């Protein structure tokens, strides 16, 4: 199999960059067009990263920064798998991922909310997918939180991921959300995506026969990548 | 078939997740920074440094860089790279850093990339790939880095020559100085407004 | 107006004393039907309870054990009206709560799940009614918790509630859910309830309108309690 | 119209809303409880126990309990009575307990209630309104208390003459006892199986 | 009771300040994103205004301006309630109206229109609510007209109004149209509001019961404005 | 609940109905006007001016404004005040003017307000708050009008802080000026465009 | 991979012990509930069978018991897959199954009914899942039958199954019947599970493709069994 | 994700498919029995028998048994079994049999079981898993049989503690006897009413 391109990215599966109803857009998104460009070998590499380096509790949030106690929650367990946009799976990809805690309250020195902090929880953690495109971790549900887009706006709970995979091209930062929130509907960030199947694909749905007894709840939730065509006649990329 | 994951802003505290170190949380013992020159890294090292302006020309003080380039003999280190050639075994040729929360700016201790190949057979001048996130930014920004010392490469790369409206093709060039004995270049990004920098779907 | 018996208790929009579905309802029902009663004075009195014991924050649960901190968790506030079921306003009703802390641990001796306990949390609070039957509190909002009736029972994210107000046949226990919550359409106390509709009245709506700017969510409850007839012929009470 | 808000269990931790000290939490300066007889409380000071046992015949260790009553003139501490009757003035009229852990037993210290009209133009003899409350149970169970030396007024009482099958009609009795110097009244109830207690829908 | 800040005005529930359909709003909007304050005694005070300084016939736009006759045109009774958000009536706010003649010609010196000017009629009037929120008066139908958006734009017949009331927040002009009017699927200013339920909460409704015989026909029009919240813990406002 | 009634533009004739004076109608005994000072309104008189530009700079020549404020003392003439504090007797604290439909001028007559509380026991600089209607606005732009020589209290006013880019800060301060024996403060309001003034959601 | 418990029975998946309609369960279901346990080494292990014991003929019920001639009835192959609740093959189950005759008439001392008895059937076979949970044995259609619960009970043709897998959790009894019987929708016994859906599971379905010509046609079942969880984090079976 | 199949009674003829021998079919070479203990099998060799009653106090007849169990050092025969010890290679662990047409009776040969790691680091006592299919009931009835001989084991394994109604753990337990040479332990098995057997969702 020799790769050719990956697919080109479908604007309107996203949120376009200026959308007045996230205020913070207005200044911050360029005035100007996106130059689409045909892809070289810059943005079909991308780097490597060992399990090596990595900690064992690196994709436990319940317990890694956890000093004299247990942090104070809804116990979870979020588990899927990230797979490229022609059904492949994505092998040893970078995930990270930060949130709130059970208040609403992120540990970030900028964010002051009344939300109380939790001395026994941090936030964030990493790991990378296995070889079935499969990833799990455990943490703590997060609490919605207001902040000021509006001035009584407020976000449903979510956990924000990040993942760097195969290509620069597949590079993307999201977040995903939980089944049932009420405050979905009314999220001036989540509605900058245009089409209503497209916010549904940042849910996380329950999963109910995976909850541990006395323990645990568990959500699943899968990503989509950008993926690559195969080439079988002329291979322009170099 | 399946759709693509929807991108949504990082957001200001987007540094929790990416730049623990930053956000004064201490849990990784590996953490992942803008330093790509190691002991034995071959090439010559350059600062790049910069900020990133609004549309009031105000500095964002939350928004987050990272670059990926190849190494000095332009290859990349990555199973992606079809050069059969072996790339430098002491190189990541990928960082992260965050812009300063007081003045906004950001730098990374790299080296200088050597020529890729470009499609067709052709030559890509030196570059270095950047993308940007912060809150107010639905989706990360693409662009690339040039340098001013390579009017010669930069003349003939197919990307640049793209662009057809020209003179947006200087935002791309970076300006060399040299810091007692240090080599630098400034690379200040617009997102909006006058001399906008150039962003691209890649 | 002179005061009748209250309406009959309608059986079918209530559960029944034997539900095999939950366990422990099996050795604790009778066996006999209950024996209907005519009422007398004993049914329709009730005992009456002076706003000069409660304390100022016996209706804040946020607050009413904080010792050096706050209780991690959800900000909200709960609000609503109690009612007879002719929609007379139900005034000066005594009205107690208790719930899971964020992690869904009570603060009782004999709960030992593993949810984090928080010292700041007691989980209890009381108030009466105004002269509209309004009744608000704040308070933490509740985590869902593990159970042990099937073994991986889960509950969803509940507050208890009480109620004793004019007569002693109104006399009512129950509990309120969140509006959302995904765990609502598999428990098996809530399931005892045999109707759709009376399996809604126990969802507590999200009230938008109330949020308090970067403060607190807030949830609206009404509660309906057994109301008496008035009488303008014969009066047989006594 | 409206439907009364469906019943639900009181669960088994139903003491930290009701009897907080019994869970271990202080957060209440005044705490509701089982004791009834305030220092002017006129009356016959009287001891009510015992314990709930399931269908095994085990005892509920886990049962909250609430009893309602007249005072000794047989005049309820409500608005709703229209009696046109003073009531003791240190009389509340109302307490409730819970099971211990451990043993099961509970008890109401109170006062021995006066006989209170029936319906049209009866009596109805000495008793004492009981609720109770536990998990495993879907709406509290109501029950009455008489007295067992009050067996005249008993024979004519309205609503235990409303129970048909007569041998019922014993299970609401409690014994009369006397640890030296009290008068104490046992009253076990048992929700299910021989000689089940009756249960009324109010 | 202790009064809170006002509701947050949703932004979607009226039109943007740039609408690109409405010519002029072109310049005159700004780019930049409003900045939501949190409110202070600023925000929920506003001035009162005296009934003891307005004419017998301030709210009569039939004869506050006959000179020598009656004006022409349609007689009409407008009336209606002017309530907040949460349904309480708004008490003695400022209502003040404006309208075009029978002819759709303004009085004005910057209207030209060639519908002809009516000697006996001026086109404004004011008058405060009740205590029930309640407001009357009485006028001519208003005639739609042209106006220069795209060369041939007419707008369907209003009458444009104004209210003070109890907080600077509420500050609201707006217009209503009438029941069956066919230029109200045309307007630009009327499609700048987003929602098809809110463009219909601006049409005033036939109230044949209230039509006077032999005399004057007569439209409903009710009135919101944004509402406050009570408050029962902390009361950060000052 | 119900939403709010949606707004709209008050059109080009607007002061048929809020200044009918200004379109040459006299229908009223009393009008409403820009005059806030009374024979005996407390406090330093000031004239507050300036004009309203649109995005090519030229000035809205239809423009109304109204201002709310509070008295020499920070109290303001409402019932909705709370702070338990008497105001001034012969001050209602809002006025109402239009543009001058040749030049685009406008004036109000005032007083200068005192300092009024903020949330959370702080305190407000002095400031006049202003709103503006006019043919092409959909929705009246809320603004406010602060005091250039009152520089200490506005570095601590929590309001202005708020803004989070500071450069937009100094667009709401009015520049004090003294025609022979008169203090005039000017403010000129550019709605779109270079130095936009900051409107508010309030 | 290390193995956790297997997903918690969902008992609303399965008939009730006590079901009035199939008389022989009243006097053999228990009355009291039955008791939730965590899993222990016990219940997640269980026996293994070697294929080496079977005999060629042990799925070949068309031939396993025939002396001198062939079996009278309808020859057909019966085939499908096991698999767990998470979609894995089940491998190297043992599946055993039994049936009456095409009279409906059982092999069995305690049936007495007139159906005819067909000396060379015997009604029973065995084998053992392949590594795709895969299985075939053939046979003859069983006929229906009358049995006393109501004294015209009929019961549907149905296979008799029993499986021993992975697990003794897993340990299940059960049976199947055939496409378009009309019986199905009158048996007590059928009757006795909850939902339609879980009805229709346990019906074999016409697999025409798979017929052999002039010769048999051929059924597709495939059966479910419980599934174990896979664990990441704490591992508290042993 | 797809849902268990639902089960069905095994019916009275339950013996053709799973005990042929019993309903007079031979078919089979190597036919399914009893006896689990072989030649070479290590440990005690006990017999275990009773009879299953139903809810008339009268013996089920045509009631189906299996058991499943370690060996005799608690480990079971099963790739399933972690401890990481050598199982006894001459036991399968598990057994079938059927109750006597005539009398209900039904037995097993058996070796007594070790002592098999509980959860969290525990010990469970000596047990045997048993499952009762029979005409009349829906889905397979799972018990265990603990020895009462091994009181001091009983009297902390996990799950006899876990039943809250100690009064019913002594139906678990069967009852050691010694028929000249042989050990027998007898347990009965009450599907309903007084002293019911513990049965368990497992
Ligand atoms: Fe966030
Ligand atoms: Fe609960
Ligand atoms: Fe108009
Ligand atoms: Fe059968």
């Amino acid at each position: 199999i020799i790769w050719g391109a990956y697919a080109q990215r479908n604007t309107e599966d996203h949120p376009p960059a200026y959308a007045p109803g996230y205020k913070t857009s207005v200044l911050r998104s360029p005035k100007n067009a996106l130059i689409s460009i045909a892809e070289t070998l810059s943005e079909v590499t991308a780097p490597h990263f060992s399990a090596d380096k990595f900690g064992p509790k690196d994709n436990d949030l319940i317990l890694n920064y956890a000093k004299d106690g247990l942090p104070i929650g809804e116990r979870v367990i979020v588990h899927g798998y990230v797979r490229d946009q022609f059904g492949r799976p994505v092998k040893n990809a970078l995930v990270e991922v930060w949130q709130a805690n059970a208040s609403g309250r992120y540990r970030h020195p900028n964010d002051q909310y009344i939300g109380a902090m939790d001395p026994n929880f941090g936030g964030c953690g990493r790991m990378l997918t296995d070889d079935n495109g499969y990833y799990v971790f455990r943490t703590i549900k997060p609490g919605p939180y207001p902040w000021r887009n509006r001035i009584n706006e407020w976000s449903p709970a979510h956990i924000h991921f990040s993942l760097i995979a195969d290509g620069w091209a597949q590079r993307l930062i999201s977040q995903f959300y939980f089944e049932g929130d009420t405050l979905i509907d009314s999220c001036p960030i989540l509605k900058t995506i245009p089409s209503e199947q497209q916010r549904r694909a940042l849910i996380a749905l329950e999963d109910k026969s995976n909850f541990i007894e006395a323990d645990s709840r568990c959500y699943r939730f899968d990503i989509t990548l950008r993926g690559r065509r195969a080439t079988y006649f002329e291979n322009d990329l170099t | 078939e399946l759709k693509e994951t929807p991108s949504q802003t990082g957001g200001p505290y987007v540094h929790i997740g990416l730049l623990p170190k930053q956000a004064n949380i201490e849990v990784f013992e590996h953490n992942l920074d803008n330093n790509l020159v190691q002991d034995n890294t071959q090439g010559q090292r350059i600062r790049l440094e910069g900020q990133v302006f609004d549309g009031l020309g105000l500095p964002l003080r939350d928004v987050l860089i990272e670059i990926w380039q190849a190494d000095t003999n332009g290859v990349y280190p990555s199973q992606a790279d079809t050069q059969g050639k072996q790339v430098d075994p002491n190189f990541l040729g990928w960082g992260r850093t965050g812009a300063d929360f007081g003045t906004g700016f950001w730098s990374f201790n790299t080296i200088k990339p050597g020529a890729v190949p470009g499609r067709k057979g052709s030559t890509q001048a030196p570059h270095i790939s950047l993308i940007i996130f912060a809150r107010g930014i639905n989706i990360g920004l693409h662009t690339r880095v040039y340098f001013d010392d390579e009017a010669e490469a930069n003349a003939k790369d197919p990307v640049l020559n793209s662009i057809e409206w020209a003179t947006r093709r200087q935002t791309l060039v970076a300006k060399r100085e040299e810091r007692d004995g240090e080599v630098v270049y400034r690379f200040d990004i617009r997102i909006q407004g006058e001399n906008e920098t150039v962003f691209f779907d890649i």
